[PDB]
């Protein structure tokens, strides 16, 4: 009978290795737009198939090609284990979000495409103009089997 | 309480309401009891008046 298991392997800080903080607002770091959280054909109980570290435009449609990137959806109502708003919107209803658009250090890794796949080197030029730092230069861990 | 696996909530008591029951009829203490044996019972009346007396 296999067994009932969940897993939880990753944080906030993990895809905004850190920012630079304003006087003036914090909030200059931000922008807000409107998004389809649960698709609308999708049955009122399917859990939205967002996922924190996308690549949106600023238009709220996730970006399928590299042009349309505008920033990483951030939004804490989708940060790993947060699953209790299922059922909770009306399929096709569109709830404001928050991206991360300027002044941000951003891991390579976490930003994907809308269906996944890893973002190349067009879409690291043109997220970079909105005044982020792309980079790879992650230590990573290891755990249990691998000797030290 | 947790929430999902891994979050947790506020708890903020319980609710509860129950439907009305109404006594005015029973307080007023309007009816008698009787405890017999059998699942039949009677009941006598007796009625009795006067005569109006003439003269003789």
């Amino acid at each position: 009978a296999k067994a009932h298991v969940a897993t939880l392997e990753g944080n906030y800080s993990d895809i905004v290795l850190g920012r630079v903080v304003a006087f003036g607002d914090t909030g200059w770091n931000f922008k807000e737009v409107d998004m389809t959280f649960i698709a609308d054909d999708a049955d009122a109980d399917s859990k939205t198939t967002l996922f924190a570290g996308v690549l949106v435009g600023e238009d709220g449609t996730p970006a399928t090609a590299a042009a349309g990137v505008f920033g990483v959806l951030v939004d804490r109502k989708v940060l790993p284990g947060v699953d209790h708003y299922i059922g909770v919107f009306e399929p096709g209803e569109k709830v404001p979000m928050v991206l991360a658009v300027r002044g941000l250090t951003l891991n390579q890794l976490k930003l994907k495409y809308a269906d996944g796949t890893a973002i190349d080197a067009a879409g690291i030029q043109a997220l970079e103009a909105q005044g982020n730092q792309v980079t790879d230069k992650i230590v990573g861990t290891q755990f249990i089997g691998s000797v030290l | 309480m947790q929430n999902g696996d891994f979050q947790i909530l506020d708890y903020t008591g319980l609710i509860s309401t129950m439907p009305r029951v109404d006594t005015l009829l029973q307080s007023m203490n309007l009816f008698t009891e009787h405890f017999g044996r059998t699942t039949v019972a009677r009941i006598e009346r007796l009625d009795d008046g006067a005569g109006d007396i003439k003269a003789v």
